[PDB]
């Protein structure tokens, strides 16, 4: 648990698939 | 603010331009979804 | 309406209009069969 | 579960392989 990172989880076409979140 | 749902579905570059505007020092990584973290 | 049935086989292109039309808030998001959300 | 998204899962030729539903 990394309170500055935030992953973007993305689909094929490189959209935001999942809700973005600090972790 | 640790969650941003009014970004599902919008591309990388819309992300995280909201995200370092919320929070300056974000890390910002990009994955495919399914990855195991 | 929660489901397509009828845009098995159809292309990316032909399922978001037809999604749109429906449902004009949808977030289509793309991925490869088989991969985990 | 997101009432507003619709994941689509394409196959190969990027053709829609599953039933698309709201979730």
């Amino acid at each position: 648990y990394r309170i500055d990172r935030v992953r973007l989880f993305v689909d094929k076409l490189d959209n935001i698939a999942q809700v973005p979140r600090v972790g | 603010k640790t969650e941003w749902p009014e970004l599902v579905g919008k591309s990388v570059e819309e992300a995280k331009k909201v995200i370092l505007q919320d929070k300056p020092e974000a890390q910002i990584i990009v994955l495919p979804v399914g990855t195991i973290v």
